[PDB]
């Protein structure tokens, strides 16, 4: 595309448009639920304490 | 209709077999208003609580009961580490009768940074009461009044 | 009708298939980590 | 008033020639210590009337073992016609001493049935979705007993039926429920999170079904390490109510 | 989630027991089982099912 240096400039618009679009793009994947960014799904890993000093007991008497 | 009941407090190394006079608690029935009043520790006690806490030991509360003997054990070294922040709650039934008592700290935390002696000259508690309370039963007229419409 | 590259109803058919004759199974886990939103997507008959 | 235990093979049948010899007054209670020693056995030890601990398989490291624990088990015991719920605990080596106390009056309420946690019982989710995508953790207390009273005198209208849920670990009652029409025989489950418990209403001839559930809030605690010793928080309690046309026995 | 309804009814086809019935139901027993979604009841008294 390098014919003069006014289109260097188009050029950069060009990729801006590409930009803008990704951007897009990416807005609608966040919408959509793909992106997990939230609490729940980090629940979905968060693995079970540890118990200490356990007790015990009855009814027998 | 006021009644008053003793409230006695436990310090020892490890074990637990002294217990002395506190304070006064009133405790009215018919209007449900819970009352505290407690005197204020010597320097000896503070000390000794001071060196209790560094031993990890228990802080047993004695309430006796018109009898019946509650007792109360709690972590004393979240009490130092933190600020004086006592919390005690009556358990009575649907009649004039007592269950028990338990003492709760808000922090509730094992950093243990310091304690100044500032810190502990004030009892910081508060007494509330937990009535039993009523469960619901079955909504069905609400149900049969949204089936009908 | 449109042509278009026709080998998409193909692979969608035999997929279809494949998950009617199959209606409660457990292939295979993947080890990437997923995220629940996919989870109508993949089992597609278990409970 | 004697007891005696016995050492069998649940395989064959032939018992093994370990046995401990029982004396003073009959063993009162016992559990089972999680921990392992000796070659990959467990520990199980006894409670007498004189309050004290007696250790099965007597072994060096086991007496160890127990030693470096000394504050971590705890012991409650219930009573009936005493209606006393008192507890206690080991300290140093071996040696009974009371921790939280708590009385209830005969003659108003009595006991009937004592349930609590399963030991093998593990939980895979810890929290719950709600409505937008927010999570809800929910409150798991390994150590919690549930005791059910009822009343002593048999009305028409007069009944009393009530579940206290206390700590075995530290006297202190979460919640405490209560009913005023409710009398018969009572069933009580407990589960992960939730308590299942069935009763009879004399005003109305039916038979009430009430389930109970504990939830937290939206943040986390520690969430590392429980202990009942720390988290001064009370949860909240989930209460309905259910038809079901049958005895439940 | 469903709405709230206090009715519940016993389905005969979420019946366990087909044809074998126990007398006298003292307890039943429930033993988790090794592959995942089976556990062994066996319900005790009377007689003797699982
Ligand atoms: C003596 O006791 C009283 C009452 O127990 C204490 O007042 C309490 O002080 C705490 C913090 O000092 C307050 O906590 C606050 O809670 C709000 C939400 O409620 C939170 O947004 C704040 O960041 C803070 O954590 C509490 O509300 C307040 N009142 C109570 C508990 O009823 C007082 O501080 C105690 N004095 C000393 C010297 O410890
Ligand atoms: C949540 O609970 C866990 C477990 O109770 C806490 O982790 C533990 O914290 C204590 C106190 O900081 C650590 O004790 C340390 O011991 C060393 C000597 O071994 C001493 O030099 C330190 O000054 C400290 O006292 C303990 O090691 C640590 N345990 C683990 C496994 O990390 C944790 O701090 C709690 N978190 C919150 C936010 O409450
Ligand atoms: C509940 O149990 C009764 C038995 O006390 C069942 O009745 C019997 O059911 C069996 C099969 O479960 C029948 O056996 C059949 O026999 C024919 C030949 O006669 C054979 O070709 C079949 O393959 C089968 O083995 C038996 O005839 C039948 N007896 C009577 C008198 O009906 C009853 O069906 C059970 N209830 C159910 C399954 O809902």
């Amino acid at each position: 595309l390098e014919s003069s240096s006014q289109k260097f400039l188009q050029g950069l618009v060009y990729l801006i448009g590409n930009l803008m679009g990704l951007a897009l793009a990416v807005y609608k994947c966040q919408s959509m639920g793909l992106l997990p960014t939230h609490a729940s799904d980090w629940l979905a890993f968060i693995e079970p304490p540890e118990r200490m000093e356990f007790s015990g007991g009855g009814l027998l008497l | 209709g006021t009644v008053g009941l003793l409230l006695e407090h436990s310090f020892e190394i490890d074990d637990s077999a002294n217990f002395r006079k506190r304070g006064s608690l009133l405790w009215n029935q018919q209007d449900g208003t819970l009352s505290l009043s407690q005197r204020q520790l010597s320097e000896e006690e503070r000390g000794r609580l001071r060196d209790v806490a560094a031993l990890n030991g228990l802080y047993r509360v004695r309430i006796p009961r018109r009898g019946g003997y509650v007792s109360s054990f709690v972590p004393a070294c979240s009490l130092v580490e933190s600020h004086l922040s006592d919390q005690l709650t009556l358990h009575v039934d649907v009649a004039g009768n007592v269950v028990g008592v338990s003492v709760v700290t808000h922090p509730g935390g094992c950093r243990g940074h310091e304690v100044e002696d500032v810190d502990l000259e004030l009892f910081n508690t508060s007494v509330q009461l937990q009535p039993p309370t009523t469960a619901p039963g079955p909504e069905t007229a609400a149900f049969i009044e949204r089936l009908e419409m | 009708m449109k042509g278009n590259v026709t080998n998409v109803l193909p692979m969608i058919l035999i997929g279809g298939w494949i998950n009617m004759t199959f209606s409660g199974f457990v292939t295979t886990k993947v080890p990437f980590p997923l995220t629940l939103r996919f989870k109508p997507m993949l089992q597609q008959g278990i409970e | 008033g004697m007891s005696s235990l016995y050492v069998f093979n649940p395989i064959f049948g032939k018992w093994s020639q370990v046995a401990p010899p029982v004396l003073k007054r009959p063993i009162l209670q016992s559990l089972l210590l999680p921990v392992m020693d000796q070659d990959y056995a467990k520990v199980l030890l006894l409670i007498d009337d004189e309050y004290k601990v007696t250790a099965f398989p007597a072994t060096r490291n086991v007496l160890r073992q127990l030693h470096e624990l000394a504050p971590s088990i705890f012991f409650y015991l219930v009573d009936a016609e005493q209606g006393r719920l008192c507890g206690y605990r080991l300290r140093k080596d071996l040696t009974t001493e009371l921790s939280w106390e708590l009385t209830i009056p005969p003659e108003v309420q009595r006991i009937v049935k004592v349930k609590g946690k399963r030991s093998s019982e593990h939980v895979h989710s810890q929290g719950r979705v709600m409505g937008d995508r927010s999570v809800l953790y929910k409150s798991l207390n390994p150590n919690l007993l549930a005791v059910v009273t009822e009343s002593t005198d048999a009305h028409h209208e007069r009944t009393f039926i009530g579940i206290f849920l206390i700590d075995g670990v530290t006297g202190r009652i979460i919640h405490s429920s209560v009913q005023k029409k409710a009398k018969g025989p009572v069933h009580i489950v407990h589960s992960e999170n939730w308590v299942v418990y069935q009763y009879w209403n004399t005003k109305a001839r039916r038979n009430e079904f009430t389930v109970l559930e504990l939830y937290e809030g939206t943040e986390q605690y520690n969430a590392t390490a429980f202990s009942s010793l720390d988290r001064p928080q009370l949860p909240q309690v989930l209460q309905q109510s259910y038809i079901f046309p049958s005895s439940i026995s | 989630l469903i709405p709230y309804s206090p009715d519940v009814q016993i389905h005969a086809e979420r019946f366990i027991n087909y044809n074998q019935t126990v007398s006298r139901m003292r307890g039943i027993y429930t033993a988790p089982s090794g592959l995942e979604s089976t556990c062994l009841v066996v319900a005790y008294g009377l007689d003797i099912y699982q």
